[PDB]
């Protein structure tokens, strides 16, 4: 089974450049080609280019220059830099992927992706709120109680509730900038009986700016 | 530069309904492939060479098409079905994609489960309040709040929505809608209310608290 | 399936002509000639170790074609299995004349024109029935045969004893030029590797019973060869010009007594026609592998193969079109051209042992590196030591391979790489 | 660069035996020769379709081999360039012999073994040079001399006037029609001297394409408005011409007297395709080295092809086949070379088949045949040349392949790889 896993990082600052890896494994790197596709915005994707770990390799027209697909046969992966970035150019998460064959014409592989911000807003660590039910018990059936997480602009969080082992009746929100700030939230839902007895607390992590905090709710 | 141009941009279809997306192409081709990616996760092969399919898929999939009109097809719906399936090619330079076509799962209409918050203690203890309103397990997607409410005034800026993909387990949506302001405007007033105007309901279904 | 009956198709699909292979090159001498056997033997060792090896990493189908076709693409791939596939049934038509004719040669049932044209076509069917149900039974079949056939030849050696020869009787020329003249003969006889890679798909258990048939089934012809050509350039019908003239067979007989009733004829024509089935067997593998990917018609792939009556309507037209017309010019020669057509998989094939399989190599690689060179300078030679004429409808064959292909796959063909667009 | 340069070139690398063409095909009659122009011409013409249309859609570095490269792969890219390599160049040393035998045929300047072959080495490295310095000035060059080497041709019509001349060898006139044809067919090795010059030649995917039909329809002319105009009237009988090599024998019957100018520039028509060919040497030399295929010498700083590596052959060559005793087997080369040369010419038409596929319009059909007969062409072309010559053709064949899986082991990429 091939693997072919990239990295998380980064966020990165306008003129600047980055660059992106993808080491592949259970395959030999130097039989296949790799390729390159960004898509934007949950939208379509644009093929980038492909490199031959071997030697030489083909840039998708449009994106002339503004990138250079490189690679090392030893470590067994395959450097991708983006050389001008701008603002808008910013990811779009980057794929990785190698097709089953070669020549011609499928992608059979895919990298996990690398999410790729592009702005000069500085690196904020959030601020993890418990919310507090409801006003008044004694009341319904089951409970619904919240979770916020506001102030930060490093984009990948992870809100988690009673470290992966509630995961019923949990939906969590994407984020929301209003200005150069990521601001997200989250829901549970468990019985009346559950909640009051038991603790249910929401593991905020935050990697970007290396800011765990795990709050817990309470009435 | 060979458009893949991809239709219909989004549908929905009930468990057992016939399902059927196409695929145009600005020029002819030969051979079209089709990935499905579920919420913005890496993609995965699923139509290869026009009408094969791969390890996995299901024999419910199907594939055909030539020249400049490709389709892809399934004769009964699942809730897995659900993603967006993209099309693309590789007969000519550079290989390109199509727009995608995003794929729902039809439930029977349900109302919003609604529940309002209070800012947080650790919140009003740094100079900052938030009302926190959990719109949840409704459809369809289509719904709207009520630009919150505060003494019967209804504030318009400083609304901040953000909307679930579509739960995996009962296929409804969530809706999240946050009021924040500073902490004087919190304690300035004290009747806050935060309404929802679903189309399951002419009537808003609505929260409130006080202080 | 399993080994032992495969094994002795290696070697059968080989020795088709083993009996009567001696006299046809003790023309060139006999004694100078097993300096020959040599140059031979390495060399087509060094392919059946090439097979071997390439069958070992990849049980196919399949080819050869199979590697042809990972190797250099689909193009290659498919003009490999036409070439092949030609070469297989194109060659069974020369097999029935003879085969029938060691049968109604020695007795003599009958000879005549359309008297031995129908009992041609008519065993060609009884194996291409045999085929079309049961790849084990006829490899039982051949199996049967090929030890039958072996009979005289394994019972030959018994060697005393042996008697001075012409040694270097052959045409004057120095030592080099004279072994050359050798080669035109012992380079062909060794056309039976690659029976068990072709085979495969069918023969089961593989990935290690195919490597080994291909090692075993050339051994053993190669011990038969140089065990036989020896054991009667000394002493049986010498000297050089004894043998030179007349067909061998029942000269087997005098020098140390057997009498006759020669039953080796009997037995030398089943070796004949036991390697029509399998030959026929790999005609419809070579097809089916083909026609199981987007190169080949369909129809050869439908359990055997049901199209392997294609093969046998279309070596019935070219059995007829070759004995009852008188010319016979254009059936006489292309049985001739076919032989080549044989060599171009074996070239691929180590072309493609290298460019594949560059890393299961040990790494001693410098062993298998040359190996491979052995093998290829061997086909290389094996076609330079071929007289123009043939060779060059061999090429006029690929001339029009190409062009058939760019006109059937125009659209189905996925081109690397591909225009732009506009 | 521009034009005009180069559709003389075109033209140029076709008639460098368009003088001397005639005599040669006299044998086999001259009659019912005209009555074998048009299978060339039309076979012809197909090909030269092919090679226009295929550097429409592509004006490549560039073959031939970049289109068979695309087709086919990086394998039958590699060959075509190899077989295309020597046939430029191992076809040369062909060119200087004639080319100077007819100079020092006329006057006649030297003569002897060790003498001739000395010029030519000289006049070699004089073209070598031209080419590794002014891919402008070379072409500036040929389009001088093959200007100067039509003067003849394009003055011979000028009709005044034919006399009733199938004086062929005893057979039917499709088996008359044959034996013409092992002298018309070749003599169109002309083409693709645009496809390979492109990435040189400037304003491609058009003039390419333009001089690849012009140059044709220009040497198409030449040939059937010289042969016709000689096989009636200068020098009938068929049997007068049959025996010695035409020149001054256009001179007696319509023309002037003594003193021939007409070897005198039908001796720079042979000289300036001697140029034009090393520089395709390099071209399609360069356009492999750029990629994984092909030695990487062959493409340099220099804005101009490695040049020389084919000079220094070219000498090697020229030596071991004048000076020497043997003498044959090195002269055999000379011949086989030529047949290299079909090759590509085969890939180039599957290719404009395989590969543009789309841009038909769809006028398919028409293309579909088009591509069928240069198809043919290229097969008849090949059936009607002695077995001997072909079966070395083959046998380079069965080298190129193993000389590939030896060199690239590694550098291959193998669709479809193995596994684990």
């Amino acid at each position: 089974q091939v693997q072919l896993q990239q990295s998380g990082p980064e966020l990165v600052k306008p003129g600047a450049l980055v660059k992106i890896s993808c080491k592949a494994s259970g395959y030999t790197f130097t039989n296949y080609d790799i390729n390159w596709v960004k898509q934007r915005p949950g939208q379509g994707l644009e093929w980038i280019g492909w490199i031959y770990p071997g030697d030489g390799s083909t840039m998708y027209n449009e994106k002339f220059k503004g990138k250079a697909t490189l690679t090392a046969d030893k470590s067994s992966s395959t450097a991708y830099m983006q050389l001008s970035s701008l603002t808008s150019e910013n990811s779009s998460v980057y794929f990785c992927a190698r097709l089953d064959g070669n020549y011609g014409g499928w992608f059979a592989y895919w990298g996990q992706g690398t999410s790729v911000t592009v702005s000069s807003a500085k690196t904020t660590p959030p601020s993890v709120y418990p919310l507090a039910p409801v006003c008044g018990d004694t009341t319904g059936s089951s409970v619904t109680l919240g979770c916020l997480v506001k102030g930060y602009f490093p984009e990948p969080v992870t809100v988690t509730w009673n470290s992966g082992s509630l995961s019923s009746g949990v939906h969590t929100f994407p984020a929301v900038l209003q200005s150069d700030l990521y601001t997200l939230s989250s829901s549970v839902t468990v019985p009346s009986s559950t909640w009051p007895s038991e603790t249910v607390t929401c593991n905020v992590a935050h990697p970007a700016s290396s800011t765990k905090v795990d709050k817990k709710i309470v009435p | 530069e060979l458009v893949m141009t991809q239709s219909p941009a989004i549908m929905s279809a009930s468990p057992g309904e016939k399902v059927t997306m196409t695929c145009s192409a600005s020029s002819s081709v030969n051979y079209m492939h089709w990935y499905q990616q579920k919420s913005g996760t890496s993609p995965k092969r699923w139509i290869y060479d026009t009408s094969k399919l791969a390890s996995g898929v299901p024999a419910r999939f199907s594939g055909s098409g030539s020249g400049t009109s490709y389709s892809l097809t399934i004769s009964s719906m699942e809730a897995e079905d659900a993603a967006t399936y993209y099309c693309q090619q590789w007969s000519y330079n550079p290989p390109t994609f199509g727009g995608g076509t995003k794929l729902e799962i039809k439930r029977a209409d349900a109302a919003p489960t609604v529940s309002i918050f209070p800012p947080s203690s650790e919140q009003l203890t740094s100079g900052g309040a938030s009302v926190v309103c959990f719109l949840n397990n409704f459809y369809p997607k289509d719904i709207n709040v009520k630009w919150k409410k505060i003494d019967g005034s209804e504030r318009q800026n400083g609304v901040l929505n953000s909307w679930t993909d579509q739960d995996s387990k009962d296929s409804t949506y969530s809706m999240s809608s946050t009021l924040t302001l500073t902490k004087d405007e919190y304690e300035r007033h004290n009747s806050y209310t935060c309404e929802a105007t679903h189309k399951t309901s002419t009537s808003p279904i609505v929260k409130s608290f006080n202080r | 399936v399993g080994l032992i009956p495969v094994t002795l198709m290696v070697s059968g699909n080989i020795m088709g002509s083993g009996v009567f292979l001696l006299p046809a090159n003790l023309a060139a001498t006999g004694g100078i000639a097993i300096y020959g056997w040599l140059v031979t033997i390495i060399g087509a060792l060094a392919l059946s170790m090439v097979y071997a090896k390439m069958s070992s990493l990849d049980p196919s189908p399949g080819g050869s074609y199979a590697y042809a076709r990972r190797c250099f693409g689909p193009f290659l791939g498919y003009q490999t299995n036409v070439l092949y596939w030609l070469a297989c049934w194109i060659g069974n038509i020369a097999m029935v004349v003879i085969g029938v004719g060691y049968l109604s040669y020695f007795f003599p049932i009958l000879k005549d024109p359309l008297v031995l044209t129908l009992t041609c076509v008519a065993v060609l069917w009884i194996f291409v029935l045999l085929n079309i149900v049961g790849p084990k039974m006829i490899t039982r079949v051949q199996a049967v045969a090929t030890v039958l056939a072996l009979v005289p030849i394994v019972g030959i050696a018994v060697f005393g004893w042996f008697w001075f020869k012409g040694e270097w009787n052959v045409s004057g020329m120095n030592t080099f030029g004279a072994i050359q003249s050798t080669l035109n003969v012992t380079l062909w006889s060794f056309i039976g590797v690659e029976s068990a890679s072709v085979a495969a798909g069918v023969v089961k258990n593989p990935k290690r019973n195919v490597p080994i048939a291909t090692i075993g089934g050339v051994l053993i012809a190669a011990v038969c060869y140089v065990l036989s050509t020896t054991a009667i350039m000394g002493m049986i019908p010498n000297a050089a010009l004894r043998v030179s003239a007349s067909p061998f067979g029942d000269a087997a007989r005098m020098a140390l007594g057997d009498t006759a009733g020669a039953i080796v004829s009997f037995c030398a024509a089943a070796g004949c026609l036991g390697s029509l089935g399998g030959w026929t067997l790999l005609a419809g593998q070579t097809a089916k592998a083909a026609a199981d990917d987007g190169l080949f018609p369909p129809i050869f792939a439908r359990t055997p193969v049901a199209g392997l009556l294609i093969v046998g309507v279309l070596m019935t037209i070219f059995q007829f079109s070759s004995m009852s017309p008188n010319a016979a010019k254009e059936f006489g020669l292309v049985s001739s051209v076919s032989v080549i057509f044989t060599l171009v998989p074996y070239l691929y094939t180590c072309a493609a042992l290298l460019l594949l399989g560059h890393g299961h190599f040990g790494k001693a690689r410098p062993l298998y590196l040359l190996i491979t060179f052995v093998a290829f300078v061997y086909c290389i030679w094996a076609v330079i030591g071929s007289g123009a004429k043939e060779v060059m409808w061999s090429f006029v064959t690929l001339m029009v391979i190409t062009a058939l292909y760019a006109l059937n796959y125009n659209r189905i063909h996925k081109n690397p790489y591909p225009l732009d667009a506009p």
